[PDB]
RNA sequence: AGAGGGAACCCACU
């Protein structure tokens, strides 16, 4: 479960399936912080391209 | 290279976006006797179009 | 001093006889950074539990802080901060008399109000910005309520019989400048009236208008692409170089002056009017930050009415206070009302203490009217009461320079550039409106692929 | 129009209540804004961020 | 290289525009370079600027 | 020779004599 | 600049009360006294009258181009 | 420069007709009346009149813009009896109660005047 | 199935206002009577201004329009005249039309106050309220003011300048019975002039089944008519729009029929 | 035409195509005069 | 050159019912550009429904927006089957209504659909004729005897289209009704319930007919379509508008001030904080101030004075929220929740509360103090920026000018972060245009 | 019988 926010050494550590789920996470992070709500389809989009 | 380089030149200004025929612009005014998909239009400007 | 001060005139003394005896010092900021300061005189120097005892400076008033602009909010103290911003921002854009030299200045553009009134409820540093001479503003007596649902957002509800009585009517001043010149030895421009076989490019315009001399004569109805300078260059059998006025104006002419240039050329300035009737679209504001445009027109026949028949003449929506907590207002309402009834000029210096809503209340109770300032309406319509009870009462508007006759703006075809061969920019050379990069990706996002291809290809420059 | 009473400014068609401080060129009036700038002859003392000085004065 | 806007035409649309537009400063940081600090309302105004006079935008 | 109760009198009148002596665009 | 001929909300007639209340003004009636001898008694009259400022005498000093 | 002329909130120029009515075939025995160049106060005083008659089910009127000036008036009544008739009497009714009104306020007159 | 028979009391009656009370009758009909009185009562206004000569500080359509907001007199040949869009007179006629002329130069050293009285009309019945002086303008010496003027016959839906009253006030039950206003504390508010209840008690109890008549009325003229006519001018102008709509409504039924 | 001048406020015979100069002025800005023909005006 | 023959084409001016591109910049979302009918209307201003304001952002205090024609049968039908007005009701980006009930008529649907109010005959034929889709039939009052009266209940079950079913809450209901007794029998008639499209019992208010999902707004769309939504949006709209005529809404004095009880409970609180932060800076004085768990004597100092000022300004806000009477105005503008907040009433009414910048107290402009006027290394609130005046109260200079201070840092946000996200979107969509 | 340019800078609107 240990994690940080860093995206490329999660990259380097962990690879490229890992870091994409970080960059999900961190993203709908700083979106929802707000209290906001964006639809998954969108982040995953971005995240995969 | 002036010519093509930035914003408002050849491909960003005159390419990707320009200046079009068939427009018009003025200031909106309430109207709730209207419907949702319905728009006031000035007589001037539906004669000019 | 005070007394010297009070017998000012006949006596000579003043601020540098002042100055001179020791009593006022100037202090600028590094010096500041070193001294005492105090509000007031004997509200901060009085014998209480001990804050300070070693005052070396005294404020002379507290409202000095604000600036030119921020001087004629009535009660900025009361309002938020970003309304006060947005009322100094909006108090240089006010119509009014400008100066009292505005009949032999020909300026470019130029707008004067029919009525101006100064404000029922003012500040005492109005006094010196000399706004009661040159006042930008007519105090109206504004009904803060939901009637149609014209008002809603920013809107304004006004009262046409109001308008056709003069309510905020004013006159717009353009004025044109040509100059005849001697460009080249065998290029000569005069001032004549054009005739069509000896002028080489002679636009559909009429040229009737025109005098012999070129100039037409002042007290003479212009309208669209009218001519009212005559300038032909020879041709080395004579070009036409006249000008004309902007689209739709539809003016008067109002002066035209004749004058030798700096060269020795003949040169000339034509000035115009055109009176312009608030409308829908309009732009008015209060001295609180409240901007809006006009929704719509009601007769006196159509807007509520009180008791003793009054009618407001603006009516402005209850959701632009409670967000934007611009207090002031109805402080400035219920304080015209008071002025109003007794027959005086209300203080609205920001920081008294000798005012307070409780006071102006009591005051409001003695002439017979509801304290909080609250009135029983009647619906224009029906004549039925209105089950709210309304809050109205004078409070001191502007006009705005932004008039939608001067941004009103349509093109189906036209004038294309030179180089692009696209349509022009700008309102006055017929341009078209720009399809940006956003609006083409908006276009991509919905899938109109055809649309996207007519805006971007086909309403604009076709080639082959 | 240097101390002229209000009925010789009157007479010259110039408003008495306009307040002067600008200046007519080619018929245009043209108003000088103030500029502010750092004060000079006084020392300063800073500290910036990435910079190899860890404090710097100026003057 | 020189400076731009340090004169500009005087603003005769009302008396309030034209005495703000007599009685204005500047600063001469550039408004592409984009800071909180140069532009925050400073404690030494109290009584040399108006702290309610300022433009929305850019400035 | 204080003015404790009337203070907004002398107050602007002080700050009318300012105003008559120096103006607003003195500066300038 | 000059007093308006009718108050903009009742428009009852104000433009000949303006000389009678700069006389009494003169002869030394306090303005609310002034304006109830005028005969207004709506606040929108009152503010017509107390409010105006009249800029004619300030136009007038200026010598017409006109003989 | 859009601004319509004044005299055409109350004038009738040429082609249109000033009372038109069509049937409303959702219920029976229903009526709308449009009503060109008129306003709310022919609008309330009818459909005041209306809805004193016990034979009329229905009675309103409404503006469908206040920049345009036309009225709709929808009257529905009970089997037997007409809109239209209805209408008729409404508007009868309201003359005679007019003509009251003027007599009776023409002696009010002559007898606070010298009296 | 029929109409009220209303009755009317009049409690005040001078040159300026009339104070009347109308009972048994409707709301609409009493809002109705009350538009009219403002909209739909046809006087006399200045609508034609020619101006020669203006060298006057306030400007040719300045001063027209503070010409036409001059009230005039219209008592008795206002329906002696004919609407100009409704008579056979190409521009203006007598029948049509009434003509005035203004001719005013300052000679002299003090300011000249032109005021109404300086308008002169051909026709005597025609006064600008001169049986004090609206003030149109004020000449310094050298400058001048010539013009000619015609005046129509319109009502105040048209224009303001034709409305031939001030504020109207309409009131109906001055103790709140009906309940048709609800105040949060009734404590607070000041009593009517037509209030019958004591000091002690701010309103009236709650009536379930009333329904709103004694209608309160208070028209003052402006000049332009007698107030006593003013309210037999509406009724007359309601009436005939309604016989209208009536003979429009009947002949609609036979083509349609 | 005749037009009016400066501060001496007199009219003058001026021809076309000629410095603008007044009679017994020493002023070089001069006006035009009003209309002859006829403007008709609104009062609404 | 008047003869027209089969295959010409003929430039005809733009008339009723043609199909237009509406747009504001900026044009964030793909709703900023959506398609309208036109409507032909005198005087020289574009017309729009108060609905569609919240999708294209705009505000009639001087906006303009942008009309595009387009000129062939190809496109005219591309944008009336995609970009139409009622087909942009759901957005796709959070799968809720995109536009919803603003202003007046959410204001006056609360008050509409509250359970004291009654409409008799005349009021209710001249509602029922604002209704576009009534069927003609006058439905039965809810009282017959002694005299016929409807609700207001009834006639927005009359304007709900079609079979909804849907259940919401109020925002003013309590959260102890739905565990102990009268849970369905409701007190306060607060948990709305619409049962085949009749509305039972609720007030109505933003979280049933705002943007949010689950709205009734949302399930009318997701059950009947874009007609029929479109319908309702415009029923609702009139109906409401026009009985607003007869109700009446207004916002005044008497509505920001409240009573001497509550002033007085105000001024004892505000000096008990005072006296707390006192003694506070008397314990950091003598050295008997403990840090606490993480921080420095500066940090656990600054957030001992900061929560007992949000403390402070908390518990006056929540008594003169509680001394706010059921006809006071701006209680009726939060609790529709059309404009305004419970801490825009507290700044209003009793404390308008500290000032920050930067996220922080108002720092030591000069040496060692915030202002001139005040001593050297005073760390007390008024010094450092806490305002103890309402709004109705008046700001005392020195609290003026750091409010002033205060509201500086919002403008320049306002101002600055524009750029920044208008660069970012661009490199989204540049990146991203081309997946499909 | 479709005239008829451009660059720079400043101010202002949402
Ligand atoms: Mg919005
Ligand atoms: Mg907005
Ligand atoms: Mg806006």
């Amino acid at each position: 479960r240990t994690t940080s926010n860093d995206i490329v050494e999660i990259f380097t550590v962990l690879g490229i399936e890992a870091v994409r789920k970080a960059l999900e996470r961190e993203l709908y992070h700083v979106i929802s912080f707000d209290g906001s709500y964006v639809n998954y389809r969108h982040l995953a989009l971005l995240c995969d391209t | 290279k002036q010519r093509l380089k930035g914003k408002e030149g050849r491909v960003r200004g005159n390419l990707m976006g320009k200046r079009v025929d068939f427009s018009a612009r003025t200031v909106i005014t309430p109207d709730p006797n209207l419907s949702i998909d319905q728009v006031g239009v000035p007589r001037s400007i539906a004669a000019n179009m | 001093h005070i007394d010297q001060l009070k017998e000012r005139e006949y006596n000579n003394y003043s601020w540098q006889d002042l100055v001179a005896s020791g009593v006022v010092e100037y202090i600028d900021t590094l010096e500041e950074e070193t001294v005492m300061l105090a509000m007031t005189p004997d509200d901060l120097q009085e014998k209480e539990v001990a804050y300070c005892s070693t005052y070396t400076h005294c404020e002379i008033h507290p409202s000095m802080i604000l600036g030119v602009c921020a001087s004629i909010i009535p009660f900025p103290d009361h309002n938020q901060s970003p309304r006060n911003t947005y009322q100094s921002a909006m108090g240089k854009q006010a119509m009014g008399v400008y100066i009292t030299n505005f009949h032999v200045r020909m300026d470019t553009l130029a707008h004067v109000l029919y009525y101006p009134q100064k404000p029922l409820v003012t500040t005492r540093s109005m006094e010196y910005l000399r706004f009661r001479e040159l006042p930008a503003g007519i105090n109206s007596i504004v009904a803060i309520a939901s009637y149609t649902g014209y008002n809603q957002e920013d809107s304004v509800i006004m009262n046409r019989s109001a308008v056709d009585r003069g309510f905020f009517r004013s006159v717009f001043y353009r004025s044109y400048k040509e100059q005849e010149s001697k460009k080249g030895f065998d290029q000569e421009e005069v001032f004549e009236k054009p005739t069509r076989e000896t002028c080489q490019g002679m636009r559909h315009a009429i040229y009737d208008k025109l005098d012999d001399d070129g100039l037409i004569a002042p007290g003479v109805r212009v309208s669209g692409d009218d001519v009212i300078i005559g300038k032909t260059v020879t041709l080395p059998t004579k070009r036409d170089c006249s000008t004309f006025l902007r689209t739709s104006e539809t003016g008067i002419v109002d002066q035209v002056m004749v004058t030798l240039n700096q060269e020795g050329y003949k040169f000339c300035k034509i000035r115009v009017r055109s009176v312009r009737i608030p409308q829908i679209g309009d732009k008015f504001a209060s001295r609180h930050g409240q901007k809006g445009t006009c929704g719509i027109q009601y007769r006196q026949e159509d807007m509520p009415f009180t008791c003793e028949g009054i009618t407001p003449d603006i009516i402005i929506n209850p959701h632009a206070i409670p967000s934007r907590m611009t207090i002031g207002h109805l402080i400035e309402c219920l304080q015209g009302k008071v002025s109003a009834n007794k027959g005086e000029i209300g203080d609205a210096t920001p920081f008294n203490d000798a005012v307070n809503v409780q006071k102006i209340s009591n005051l409001l109770s003695d002439y017979g009217y509801h304290l909080r300032g609250n009135e029983v309406l009647y619906n224009g319509f029906t004549g039925r009461k209105i089950t709210s009870q309304i809050f109205i009462g004078p409070t001191y508007y502007q006009r705005l320079k932004h008039m939608v006759d001067d941004k009103i703006h349509s093109r189906a075809r036209g004038p294309i550039q030179i180089l692009n061969r696209q349509p022009m920019e700008g309102r006055s050379r017929d341009g078209g409106l720009r399809f940006g990069e956003m609006e083409r990706d908006c276009q991509i996002a919905h899938g109109a692929a055809q649309f996207l291809r007519e805006r971007l290809f086909e309403a604009s420059d076709p080639y082959q | 129009l240097n101390g002229l009473t209000d009925r010789d400014l009157c007479e010259l068609n110039e408003c008495p209540l306009d307040p002067g401080g600008y200046f007519i060129i080619n018929g245009s009036e043209k108003v000088l804004i103030a500029q502010e700038k750092m004060a000079t002859n006084t020392v300063y003392v800073f500290a910036k961020k990435d910079s190899k000085y860890a404090y710097t004065g100026e003057c | 290289q020189a400076r731009a806007g340090v004169s500009q035409v005087l603003n005769r649309l009302t008396f309030a525009s034209t005495l703000s537009h007599l009685r204005r400063l500047n600063s001469p940081i550039g408004r592409d370079g984009k800071l909180a600090k140069p532009r925050q309302l400073h404690n030494t105004l109290w009584g040399m600027v108006c702290p309610a006079e300022t433009p929305e935008g850019h400035a | 020779e204080i003015t404790p109760d009337l203070w907004q009198e002398a107050c602007w009148i002080v700050i009318s004599s300012y105003f008559d002596e120096k103006g607003l665009v003195r500066q300038q | 600049m000059i007093i308006p001929v009718r108050c903009f909300t009742c428009g009852k007639i104000v433009g000949n009360k303006w000389e009678a209340y700069l006389g009494l003004l003169q002869a030394e009636y306090t303005e609310g006294d002034a304006l109830d001898a005028l005969g207004l008694k709506r606040y929108c009259c009152r503010r017509m009258l107390l409010a105006h400022v009249d800029l004619i005498e300030k136009l007038l000093n200026y010598a017409p181009l006109e003989k | 420069m859009n601004a319509p002329p004044a005299f055409e909130s109350f004038l009738l120029f040429e082609g249109e007709k000033k009372i038109t009515i069509n049937k409303d075939t959702k219920v029976p025995n229903a009526c709308l009346f449009t009503i060109n160049k008129e306003d709310h106060t022919l609008g309330n005083i009818i459909k005041s009149q209306l809805l004193k008659d016990p034979q009329v089910l229905f009675a309103g009127y409404k503006v469908p813009h206040p920049l345009e000036h036309k009225i709709i008036i929808r009257v529905q009544t009970t089997p037997d009896y007409s809109p239209q008739e209805a209408f008729t009497n409404a508007i009868t009714d309201l003359i005679s109660e007019l003509s009251l009104l003027e007599e009776r306020f023409r002696v009010a007159i002559k007898d606070k005047q010298e009296g | 199935p029929y109409a009220n028979q209303p009755t009317v009391r009049i409690t005040e009656l001078t040159d300026e206002n009339v104070k009347f009370i109308i009972e048994n009758t409707d709301l609409a009909v009493a809002n109705s009577i009350r538009r009219v009185f403002i909209a739909e009562v046809p006087i006399i206004a200045i609508d034609w201004v020619q101006i020669d000569a203006n060298s006057s500080v306030l400007h040719d359509e300045f001063i027209a329009h503070r010409l036409g907001l001059i009230p005039l007199t219209s008592d008795d040949i206002v329906d002696k005249l004919q609407y100009s869009r409704d008579c056979t007179c190409e521009e203006f006629c007598p029948e049509c039309s009434v003509e005035f002329t203004l001719d005013v130069r300052c000679n002299e050293d003090q300011t000249r106050h032109v005021t109404s009285r300086d308008l002169i009309s051909n026709s005597p019945r025609v006064i600008p309220v001169t049986s004090d002086d609206i003030l149109i303008v004020k000449l310094r010496k050298g400058q001048e003011l010539r013009l000619r003027a015609y005046a129509k016959k319109g009502f105040g839906k048209e224009h303001a300048k034709w409305n031939p009253t001030a504020g109207v006030a309409f009131e109906y039950d001055p103790d709140n019975a009906l309940r048709h206003t609800v105040y949060p504390k009734p404590e607070e508010w000041p009593k009517s002039e037509y209030s019958e209840l004591d000091e002690d008690e701010s309103q009236a109890p709650y009536d379930p089944n009333g329904k709103p008549e004694r209608f309160y009325y208070n028209v003052e003229s402006c000049g332009s008519l007698r107030p006593e006519t003013i309210v037999l001018s509406a009724l007359s102008g309601l009436k005939k729009k309604l016989s209208d709509l009536q003979t429009q409504l009947s002949h609609e039924i036979q083509s349609d029929v | 035409m005749i037009y009016i001048c400066g501060e001496c406020h007199t009219e003058n015979e001026i021809k076309s195509r000629d410095p603008i100069r007044c009679r017994e002025c020493g002023y070089r800005i001069m006006y035009k005069k009003r209309t002859k023909r006829l403007v008709v005006f609104d009062a609404r | 050159d008047l003869h027209l023959q089969t295959g010409y084409k003929v430039e005809r001016h733009m008339c009723d019912g043609d199909i237009v591109i509406f747009n504001r910049q900026p044009t964030l979302h793909k709703m900023s550009m959506m398609g309208h009918r036109v409507r032909i209307l005198p005087w020289s201003t574009f017309r729009l429904n108060l609905s569609v304001t919240t999708p294209y952002n705009a505000d009639f205090d001087g906006d303009e927006m942008n009309l595009h024609l387009p000129q062939s049968l190809e496109t005219r039908a591309e944008i009336q089957e995609l970009a139409m007005v009622p087909r942009m009701i759901v957005t796709p980006q959070s799968n809720r209504p995109v536009m919803g009930i603003v202003q007046d008529t959410l204001t006056a649907v609360r008050k509409f659909t509250k359970r004291d109010v009654f409409l008799e005959r005349g009021e209710v034929m001249n509602l029922l004729m604002f209704l576009s889709t009534w069927d003609g039939k006058v439905p039965q009052p809810a009282i017959l005897k002694p005299r016929p009266l409807w609700t207001g209940k009834q006639i927005f079950s009359l304007i709900i289209p079609g079979h909804i079913n849907c259940i919401r809450t109020h925002s003013t209901h309590p959260d102890d009704e739905d565990s102990g007794p009268y849970k369905h029998i409701s007190p306060g008639d607060t948990k709305v319930v619409v049962e085949n499209g009749e509305l039972i019992m609720g007030i109505l208010c933003k979280k049933s007919l705002g943007t949010s999902a689950g709205s009734l707004v949302h399930i009318s769309y997701l059950e009947m379509g874009h007609d029929i939504t479109r319908l309702f949006y415009s029923n609702i709209q009139t109906v409401i508008n026009n009985w607003l005529l007869i109700e009446g809404h207004t916002i005044g004095i008497g509505d920001s001030i409240a009573d001497s009880k509550t002033y007085q409970d105000i001024q004892n609180t505000i000096k008990k904080a005072k006296q707390d932060v006192i003694e506070v800076i008397e314990k950091a004085h003598n050295n008997e101030l403990e840090p606490t768990p993480g921080n420095t004597l500066r940090q656990t100092f600054e957030n001992q004075v900061n929560r007992i000022l949000n403390d402070a300004r908390d518990k006056t806000g929540s008594s003169a929220q509680k001394s706010l009477s059921e006809y006071n105005n701006f209680k009726s503008m939060v609790v529709s929740g059309a404009k305004g907040s419970k801490i825009n009433i507290s700044q209003v009414i009793a404390v308008v509360g500290q000032q920050n910048v930067e996220g922080k107290r108002i720092p030591f402009g000069f040496k060692h103090r915030t202002l001139p006027h005040f001593i050297k290394d005073d760390y007390g609130p008024e010094s450092r920026g806490f305002v103890e005046n309402s709004y109705l109260a008046g700001l005392t200079p020195t609290e003026f000018f750091f409010h002033a201070m205060g509201g500086r840092e919002g403008l320049i946000d306002t101002a600055v972060k524009t750029a920044e996200t208008g660069y970012i979107q661009r490199r989204l969509i540049k990146s991203m245009e081309s997946v499909m």
